[PDB]
């Protein structure tokens, strides 16, 4: 308004100058950032000192002037000063004041209508508070603690994201008008943005603060700390009040934040799909990628794509590793040999060949590494630090707390180093059948011995006996381990050291881009294997909740419900741009051409034949009522259209619309066959399966341009087309062109025509056509 | 969206003086306060405001030719005397889904002598004893209540 | 005499249990109303009962 005119006058006055003009004309807009630094640069050494030296003055604070006049803030209220007319040297538009002014505002100043929005701004800390209040403390005890150091997360957070996915989110919620082009993360996560926008919209707020708080709401604070007991973010946030080196405040904190359940579910799904793809013999790679992209799962309220969560988590498991490798996702330098965990500290080496005779004379190649290396190892409640040297376990130290875990870790370590005579002459018990190739897929003798150990405890005892046994020398009695795993004995194993106190887990902020083979074995720029499919449990049955396996092989439904779902999918795919589609017809109010679509003609056979006419009447009625006015709900037409193919008739409509398989849908209420919500208006749930509706048109519910972006696209720039806003963008015609402003310092030309395909297929195919 | 944009959209270049109907369902109004309404709307005879986070009726201007209103799904409570001040020619009213506790809040509606039908469903008042009868004794001119007249006479379609 | 009294710390994180025969051993802790009701009868107590 008048303010706008004032801004224009100021811009004019400023352009009248020469230097300001040169700087606002030369270069791009990014220069602003630079200019933001050359100004207001001043620091101090000991702010505490200067704070006591300033607050000892009369007017140590600055403040706005017009805000005080408008607020009717007086001066010398009760013989105590609050401010005096002056001009700070830097701002030139602020006036000195005193701290008393801050109380005078707090006690008899202007009051806002409501302020509960704060609870949303700082949701993380109110969550901290609530989690604290729901704890049941317990007694206090004194003792020594085995605090192990390690990298963990201290802030419980749902839907952990990256930084590039946030710099955009901070715009579509707060400063939308200057929003950039729509990124994929937005089009995919629409309901999330809508939720974050419903709260911080049409509100008086400082937006920078909100953006900072959102960054904190989506940042898991990772720290390298000493830790004891279970590992959960709910505890690490207050670890300071649970136990130290000499004391422990017992308290139960198990039933809060429901975090690890999501991770175990994710890992179970990963295991399932990995096994599925392993069932194949020549395309397990593409099979696995398809199973991935053809799957989704729910998180709290929203539905997220699997491949999106996998690239955000940090669970170092032999399952997640494979998936993150298929999707080209980089990861850390962490190994995995069965259930145990490993990490290399130093050393090097290279593969080498050797053979062993299984029974009598049966040569079988097995490899090892020819050099010295040092490794940290972590099994359940047990740690170890060992070294391998030319097919031998040089030394090892342990700091666990259990005998069984301490024996299993030792055995798996011995195996990992190919130490012992068994690798030189295997036992009679093993045979060529147990060797490898369940159905053709070979198995190195390593995992063979692994399962041979997991089979019987006596195999483990014999393997341990393979390690040298001697008499416990004096003094070393405490640092010794028997065969049962006892801290001391009269005779103990060879080259072993024990101690109380776990080992400090190493750390490295490194990343590597690895690959894998057709047999599901990952490699890292070397002959070393980081993961495989033999290191996971054999198999297990689970009933996954709030998941979507939209893939034929990964499906249990019959041809009937599957046909219904595919018909709905096909009917939705016609929701794009271009004539002959439902949006253009609605705009033209051609409610009749919908009845003659081919998709309804393909779904008609599924309709109950004895009452198809009556239902048809009702459907057509509803459609006209919604279409004639313009107040329609896109989630109801897509439901009732399949019935409008036949001719109306007469009869009593009970209230339900049945198919030929005794499954119905009701027009207005959600059921198992067709459900949806105003929260997430971009999803359709049929028989549990989820379907993503494109965003081409927006009904009464959808209330922004976000619902139109999948209908627009970029095209060659045309200066003839008009320039418009982001709100009038809905009044364009399908197939038209229009210029527009995007983000900042950028203008482009858009066209309301969509592109069905994505790059995943157009590159891979053309590539495979080159290896011939 | 916002009642302002919704209205400006519904007004496809049409003056706000020749319309006979309007709808604003599935919208939002800041502070639960009307925004964009004026006395310019004279020929309007129907209105529909549903699920718009409404809580009161204070900015509602004077509409005489109006003879039907809908305020369901909101949380209005207490303000029911303006109707006499702004819409004294009203006949059909609906409030199902709003915050209504006692009958004293309903008493003003007696002055709407042109009132015929009222709709109260899912409100607390309905959970009292002898409420239909007491209401009828309060509002005698009324005939239909939630679609049913005395003796449970189902009302026709329209 | 029935089941003996129980003890507890302030926060109630710890709770001790004692029989009746030993209530004469911790009389200095029990409340007054429970104390004034116990001393005049200690004469008639033998091990855990009242004559």
């Amino acid at each position: 308004m008048s303010l706008l005119l004032t801004i224009a006058k100021e811009y004019k006055r400023l352009c009248q100058d020469a230097k300001a003009a040169q700087m606002m004309t030369v270069g791009t807009v990014s220069n602003y950032t630079t200019f933001k630094k050359w100004t207001t640069s001043r620091k101090e050494k000991n702010p505490s000192l200067r704070m006591r030296w300033a607050m000892s003055s009369k007017f140590p604070i600055i403040a706005n002037k017009r805000m005080l006049e408008e607020a009717q803030i007086p001066k010398e209220h009760n013989n105590v000063a609050l401010w005096e007319d002056t001009e700070d040297v830097s701002k030139r538009d602020h006036v000195l004041a005193s701290a008393s002014c801050i109380n005078y505002w707090n006690f008899c100043g202007p009051c806002v209508n409501n302020s509960e929005v704060i609870k949303e701004v700082y949701k993380s800390r109110f969550g901290r508070l609530e989690r604290r209040k729901e704890i049941m403390w317990k007694e206090l005890r004194f003792t020594l603690v085995d605090r192990q150091r390690r990298r963990v997360d201290t802030q419980p957070v749902e839907q952990r994201l990256r930084t590039g996915e946030i710099k955009d989110l901070q715009m579509w919620t707060l400063f939308e008008d200057e929003a950039p082009l729509a990124s994929k993360f937005i089009l995919d996560n629409y309901g999330l943005v809508k939720e974050m926008r419903s709260k911080f919209a049409n509100k008086p707020l400082n937006k920078e603060v909100v953006a900072h708080m959102l960054e904190k709401q989506f940042n898991p604070e990772s720290r390298f700390l000493p830790v004891f007991g279970a590992i959960r973010p709910e505890r690490m946030e207050l670890i300071h009040a649970l136990g130290g080196e000499t004391w422990i405040q017992e308290a139960n904190t198990a039933g809060i934040s429901n975090v690890d359940q999501r991770k175990n579910d994710i890992r179970a799904v990963c295991r399932k799909v990995c096994l599925a793809a392993n069932a194949s013999i020549m395309n397990a790679k593409s099979k696995l990628v398809e199973y991935i992209k053809s799957t989704s799962m729910r998180i709290g309220e929203t539905e997220r794509k699997l491949e999106e969560l996998i690239l955000e988590t940090d669970d170092v498991s032999p399952e997640v590793t494979l998936c993150k490798s298929a999707l080209g996702g980089q990861l850390g330098k962490t190994l995995s040999f069965g259930p145990m965990l490993l990490k290399k500290i130093s050393g090097s080496g290279v593969k080498v060949k050797d053979t062993v005779y299984i029974q009598g004379v049966r040569a079988v190649q097995f490899e090892y590494w020819s050099e010295q290396e040092e490794f940290y190892g972590e099994y359940k409640s047990a740690t170890a630090l060992f070294s391998r040297k030319e097919r031998s376990l040089e030394w090892i130290t342990i700091g666990g707390g259990i005998n069984e875990d301490r024996k299993r870790l030792l055995a798996m370590c011995m195996i990992f180093c190919r130490d012992g005579d068994y690798f030189k002459d295997a036992p009679a018990t093993i045979t060529m059948a147990d060797l490898s190739t369940k159905l053709g897929r070979e198995i190195p003798y390593q995992y063979v011995m692994m399962n041979w150990i997991q089979k019987s405890e006596d195999n483990l005892e014999a393997l341990l006996y393979s390690r040298g046994i001697v008499e416990t020398n004096p003094g070393k009695m405490g640092s010794s381990m028997g065969i049962d795993g006892s801290k001391r004995a009269i005779k103990s194993l060879r080259a072993v050291t024990i101690q109380s106190g776990k080992i400090d887990m190493p750390e490295s902020k490194e990343k590597i881009h690895l690959e894998l083979s057709d047999n599901l074995e990952a490699f890292d720029s070397s002959g070393r294997i980081v993961a495989t499919i033999l290191d996971l449990p054999s198999d297990k049955k689970v009933t996954f909740q709030d998941v979507s396996f939209q893939h034929p092989d990964l499906a249990v439904l019959r041809d009937e419900k599957t046909a219904i779902t595919k018909g709905y999918e096909a009917l939705i795919k016609r929701l794009g741009t271009g004539d002959n589609d439902i949006p253009s017809l609605i705009a033209k109010k051609d409610y009749l051409s919908l009845y003659n679509l081919p998709e309804v003609k393909l779904m008609a056979p599924l309709i109950r034949p004895n009452r198809k006419g009556v239902y048809s009447r009702v459907a057509r009625k509803l459609v006209s009522t919604q279409v004639t006015t313009g107040h329609y709900s896109l989630h109801e037409l897509i439901k009732v259209l399949p019935f409008t193919y036949f001719a109306p008739k007469q009869g009593m409509f009970e209230g339900r619309l049945f198919f030929s398989n005794d499954s119905f849908v009701e027009p207005g209420v959600n059921n198992n066959v067709f459900s949806w919500s105003k929260a997430d208006s971009s999803k359709i749930y049929c028989h549990g399966i989820a379907i993503r509706v494109p965003l081409v048109v927006g009904d009464e519910h959808m209330d922004t341009s976000l619902a139109l972006l999948e209908g627009f696209s970029v095209c060659e720039n045309d200066p003839r087309a008009p320039m418009v806003t982001r709100q009038d963008l809905i009044d364009v015609g399908f197939g038209q062109k229009v210029r527009l402003f995007v983000g900042q310092g950028s203008v482009r030309t858009f066209k309301r025509t969509a592109s069905q395909r994505a790059a995943s297929s157009d590159v891979n195919k053309n590539v495979k056509k080159i290896k011939m | 969206m916002d009642m302002k944009k919704r209205i400006h959209l519904e007004l496809r270049n049409r003056t706000p003086s020749d319309v006979k109907e309007l709808v604003l369902d599935n919208c939002r109004s800041y502070e639960g306060k009307i925004e964009g309404l004026t006395d310019e709307f004279e020929e309007l005879e129907f209105l529909s405001t549903i699920n718009v986070g409404l809580a009161s009726v204070a900015n509602l201007p004077k509409l005489n030719k109006l003879k039907k209103l809908e305020l369901s799904d909101n949380r209005v409570s207490g303000g029911l005397e303006v109707l006499a001040e702004k819409c004294p020619n009203l006949t059909h009213l609906n409030l199902s889904g709003n915050k209504i506790k006692d009958l004293g809040t309903i008493e003003p509606l007696k002055k709407l002598e042109n009132l015929k039908s009222l709709d109260l469903f899912n409100c607390e008042v309905t959970n009292l004893n002898d409420y239909r009868e007491n209401v009828f004794k309060l509002l005698p001119q009324l005939t239909y209540l939630d679609g049913y007249d005395r003796d449970d006479k189902e009302a026709p379609d329209s | 005499l029935g089941q003996g009294i129980r003890l507890s710390n302030k926060r109630k994180t710890k709770e001790v249990i004692i029989k009746a025969e030993k209530m004469g051993k911790y009389k200095n802790l029990m409340r007054e109303e429970y104390k004034n009701l116990f001393e005049p009868l200690e004469k008639y107590i033998q091990k855990d009962v009242c004559f």
